[PDB]
């Protein structure tokens, strides 16, 4: 369930009592009475007037932030911490035009764990106005990740094996290293 | 998910919280408190979040997949040496037995073939290696020699003469025989029949007939390929026609007694075409196209079926017409190409639009139509559905009786047919958009691109193969075909191997958007048979009957190569085999009291070896369990 | 595509009588209205159907699409004034020019972004030169009596004058007096073109014309220039001034050069205005908006232009007991505490939004940002306007000073607007998010490897990509053949130099490339 009750003390823009005729609005029981009928029906019209903030992931309640992870695949699996989703949904559909990347594995281990990492690999781009030149990129493939983390507890290792395996692209091996 | 969680039970009632009205149940005002119109709000309140989904769906641009249209070929035979011409109209729609339940499918003949009345020409006879070197003049009605020489010599060959070759139909050659002293079986004779054709030689197939060749006298129906054509052959002019003898095969029988040739006639019963489940709509104008750009178009059939020629619009150039190009997005085109969209699924053709960009000048993706030039579109295809796949072909009205033509044939199975995908679908295929994007790079995503190269297929996962000696490695991807239970219980196997279409079609639409450079490898998992034998003891008041029963099938439950598994689902490409979690299994059958011990032995689905007695297993990551017949024990004081 | 539809009449609400209930009889003239004026349903329920242009703007940030933002167009100011008496600040910053008002519009109103400052400029040196004939260190050929001799009477290409500028500063009009005797045949003075210059610390800087009587003497003319930037001058002799140089191009075809130019008796030189560059721009005080509803999620517009994107262009001010309290703008809202006071604002719309309000589990009415009680009045003391295409002001347009505060008169503009660019509309980013969401960005096949260097360098003519073959390192590298583009004359035949690409074109190439390359695929470029 959601709990998504009625809400005591919140106002409506649109009071029963503004929309009465007049020489009504004179009586004491009908003024109160029927202003007691907006209680039930207030916070209707506040998700009504307020309803693009409850798209937007950075404001939005925790229970749609999984639901909006889903419209553009966030990978939320996992994460039972609040804050750590928000920022993962807002940027997922950074990541994806330009996944498999240089920053793209960078940004996603970043985004995991807080901190930039260093990464080696095999390849590079140069230009040689010389005809027939060569491409001194690395003989064999490989990658690197090395993460700065503060405190290692040992467990970051396997996180870290779990999330470069979807960042590499299937093309080349892999070794994780954690501080 | 929800916005609200109320309903007409959920009345508040704080009027005492601000008056002084004090009857839970008054005759009257209580009536004036209960508002259902509350709940018919919330209840479309809370519909609010799928609704912005759906609109906010058609900003990203995505849109419904079109539905394709099954194929089939057909063969209209004619059991006649005659008829020159096409036989059977374009059109003439057969379908299958128009029961009240289910509606039947019908078809449509799609194209057209014309067929030669040709009459044999020359008859030769040759061996491997050796020429013709024969009268190859009288032997179409006289001069008889014994065929292939009596003798399976690898290579040997016959040429046959055929008078204006016809360069796509089905060859049916008459060489009436004597046969005598030996009858070899018509089941797999021990040759092979192919045709000349502007590439060279490629099989030709044969059908029905009821003679098995040299056994009998009679024909021979082959079944001529494309690109046939003509060459010089003594004083006709004959397509050449070849005919491969093989040794005994491995016991496949042969003679030494062969008949010789008596005369020659040919019949050319019949011609090969396709059709296609899907109707056709000819010269359809769209309307006058205006100079502005942006322009959207409508159709007046709905259901468009894809198609690299989806639709093939042309605009009125001053040379007759113009062509234009399909493109799936316009993000792609050129300030000077020629592209359309289309929104097949509901028949909407849209041009190229025009952006402002930050200099606040215009940037045209996609030229636009000249204005006051005429708009016409070539054709379309509607129709298509998951019906359209015929089963055995067995269309039971394809036309077994006709007064024209002796019969139409459609034996082959129809393939395709894909239905449109439903709006509830399109919402599980939002991220896959958006996250892969297409041009498939990590390992996610040929997890994904394969199931919509083909969604048919039971299930695909995709792992990394063995390094190669250049450092790399090729990617490989596993698939499991759709299973059925064939067999009395298990599987019967070699249905989990693809029939080289799923091999070739997954790879096909992968290697396009594939890693450019980088090998890729398809096939299924590695495979290994495991067969449970215990001994449990029932309770004294149980059927052991049933308990013997329910045991084996409940064990075997557990090994299912589609369905196993404690999840109920496919197995998890690397879960060890154990008896532990076997021991799981037994312990929850009906009617067991104690169970002794458990056995379990690796094996193989080619023979019936059995491994040797152990425990634990080591299954291979990729690789599957295969789940095998098994006993138990069941020695107890049964009822 | 396949909506949902949620309307539901106004007329079948009231549908619902339910006449079961005992002791209620009751027709049209019966107090039974609240029934009745419950029937905000109606409007609650049409309500619901509608997806406004609000939302589509939260599924554009969802997606990572920036909305494109205004600007605003930059012109020439040039001042005028008669009285060079002295040097002080005559320009506080952000002095507002604006166009002349008539019948058509709102005058557009531009601003000034650094100040101006007149100076009384006088002379220093004057010395006779020709071409080769260098100062060597004299300073009195017109300051005493007699006359200077213009570029020795007869002139030629690379010849020059030598003046003084007393106290030159960067932004001024400069009025110089050249007064020659005339002597033989008078031209006119268009037909010499005699280029002015100022020698900068940089090096010499040309100058305009903007007067008749300059440069061709035939009669004693008042030469005007606006100074072109700082200078320090050569200074050979006795006279820190600054510079102008006086330098005479070849004697062109129809332009042509005469011998025996007047000799100057007397000069003056004199500041006449300032110019300076403006940015469109406008500040607006007291604003009043309305009175707050106090409930969450307000939203007020303001009937004015985009707002410009500087420092915090809206103060709101609230009413309450202890007086004014005003708003901070902030970027998004993301945390903000009831107890804070925080607003929102649009830079390209009038749009301002307030503290929106969410219940999530529980309700608990978690609320991000403050909310004015009820009846506050709220004002915008500051509001700065200014973008946007109507800034685009014809040549010679703006004519009236705001406020009149100096000493100057005139005012005037000498060239036409740079001419800004309207912030882009919702409907018309509606319009980008099939396009620019999905214009490749990976360069994954080999087509787009292609296709993408195309991007990079349009004027290429050719270019492929083909793989780095087998026995090769760079784990199945890459490798991409440029042909630059090159006419082959008309002669038929090319040289190979021509062939070989620029070694900017090939960088500019690769480091486009160089970013959406994927992961671990070595790339060289050049030509086969």
């Amino acid at each position: 369930a959601s709990q998504r009750g009625s809400v005591d003390g919140l106002g409506s823009s649109l009071p029963i009592a503004s929309m009465l005729p007049a020489v009504f609005a004179d009586d004491d029981l009908a003024l109160r009475f029927v202003a007691g009928l907006d209680d039930v029906l207030a916070p209707i019209l506040n998700v009504l007037d307020c309803l693009d903030t409850y798209f937007d992931p950075a404001l939005t309640p925790a229970d749609f932030a999984q639901w909006l992870g889903t419209w553009v695949g966030a990978e939320t699996d996992g994460t039972e911490a609040e804050p750590m989703l928000r920022a993962a949904v807002a940027a997922a559909a950074r990541l994806h035009r330009v996944r498999g990347t240089l920053q793209g594995l960078s940004e996603t281990v970043r985004l995991a764990f807080g901190v930039a990492p260093e990464i080696t690999e095999s390849g590079g781009a140069t230009w040689n106005a010389r005809p027939l030149g060569p491409f001194p990129g690395r003989p064999r493939p490989q990658l690197h990740v090395a993460l700065r983390l503060p405190e290692p507890r040992p467990v970051d290792v396997h996180r870290l094996d779990a999330l470069v395996a979807a960042a590499r692209p299937a093309h080349m091996p892999y070794t994780v290293e954690v501080t | 998910q929800q916005f609200v969680d109320d309903a007409k039970r959920y009345i508040q009632q704080r009027a005492p919280e601000w008056t002084d009205h004090n009857v839970s149940d008054p005759g009257v005002t209580l009536v004036e408190t209960v508002a259902h119109m509350a709940d018919q709000i919330v209840y479309r309140l809370n519909r609010v979040p799928d609704k912005n989904h759906l609109a906010f769906l058609d900003l990203v641009g995505i849109t419904l997949f079109p539905p394709s249209a099954a194929r089939t070929d057909v063969t209209f035979w004619l059991s006649a040496p005659q008829e020159d011409a096409i036989l059977v109209p374009v059109g003439t729609e057969v379908a299958t037995l128009r029961t009240e339940r289910d509606e039947a499918v019908v078809f449509a003949t799609e194209q057209d073939l014309r067929i030669v009345p040709c009459t044999m020409g020359r008859l030769v006879t040759q061996v491997s290696g050796e020429a013709v070197s024969d009268r190859t003049t009288d032997l179409a009605e006289s001069k008889d020699v014994l065929c292939f020489a009596e003798a399976p010599n690898p290579g040997d060959c016959m040429l046959i003469g055929l008078s204006a070759a016809v360069p796509d139909c089905a060859l049916a050659l008459e060489l009436d025989s004597r046969v005598d002293g030996v009858g070899v079986d018509p089941r797999q004779p021990p040759l092979v029949w192919e045709a000349w054709t502007e590439d060279g030689w490629q099989s030709c197939e044969v059908d029905r007939d009821g003679t098995g060749g040299l056994n009998r006298p009679g024909d021979v129906v082959l079944h001529i390929p494309g690109g046939h054509v003509l060459s010089r052959n003594g004083g006709h002019e004959a397509g050449w026609i070849r005919c491969r003898v093989t040794e005994p095969l491995s016991g496949q029988p042969f003679y030494t007694t062969s008949p010789t040739i008596r005369s020659a006639e040919a019949y050319t019963i019949g011609g090969t075409t396709g059709s296609i489940h899907a109707e056709t709509v000819l010269d359809e104008p769209l309307g006058e196209s205006t100079g502005l750009p942006g322009q959207r178009l409508r159709l007046e059939h709905a259901p468009v079926v894809a198609g690299e020629p989806s639709v093939l619009l042309q605009t009125a150039a001053d040379d007759g017409w113009q062509d234009w190009q399909v493109v799936p997005h316009f993000s792609g085109s050129h300030p000077d190409d020629h592209h359309i969209t289309v929104d097949a699924t509901t028949g909407e053709i849209a041009f190229g639009p025009a952006v402002r960009e930050a200099d606040g000048t215009l940037r045209q993706y996609g030229a636009v139509p000249p204005k006051g030039a005429v708009i016409r579109a070539r054709r379309y295809r509607t129709g298509g559905g998951r019906a359209g796949n015929v089963a055995r072909g067995a269309v039971q009205v394809l036309r077994t009786s006709i007064p024209y033509v002796s019969e139409v044939v459609n034996r082959e199975a129809a393939l395709g047919g894909v239905d449109g995908e439903t709006i509830e679908e399109a919402k599980l295929r939002a991220p896959i958009t958006l996250r892969a994007q297409e041009r498939a790079v990590t390992l996610r995503d040929y997890e994904e691109l394969a199931r919509r190269a083909a969604p048919e297929t039971a299930r695909i996962t995709c792992l990394e193969g063995a390094e190669n000696e250049y450092g790399a490695h090729a990617v490989r991807v596993l698939v499991v075909p759709q299973a059925v239970p064939d067999p009395g219980g298990r599987l019967r196997f070699e249905q989990l191997v693809p029939g080289d279409a799923l091999l070739n079609r997954i790879t096909r639409h992968l290697d396009e958007r594939r890693l450019i450079g980088t090998r890729l490898a398809v096939g299924p998992p590695y495979y290994q048979g495991v067969t449970v034998v215990a001994t449990v003891h029932a309770f004294r008041d149980v059927d052991a009957d049933r308990v013997r029963r329910q045991t084996h099938d409940a064990l075997y439950r557990h090994l299912d190569p589609l369905t196993g598994g404690s999840d109920g689902k496919g197995w998890p490409f690397g879960r060890p085999v154990q008896t532990g979690e076997l021991f799981a299994v037994l312990q929850r059958v009906p009617g067991v009291e104690l169970v002794d011990e458990v056995v379990l032995h690796p094996a193989d689905p080619l023979t019936g070896k059995r491994g040797d007695p152990t425990n634990r297993i080591d299954l291979d990551a990729p690789a599957l369990v295969f789940s095998y017949d098994h006993r138990v024990r069941v020695i107890g004081d049964s009822a």
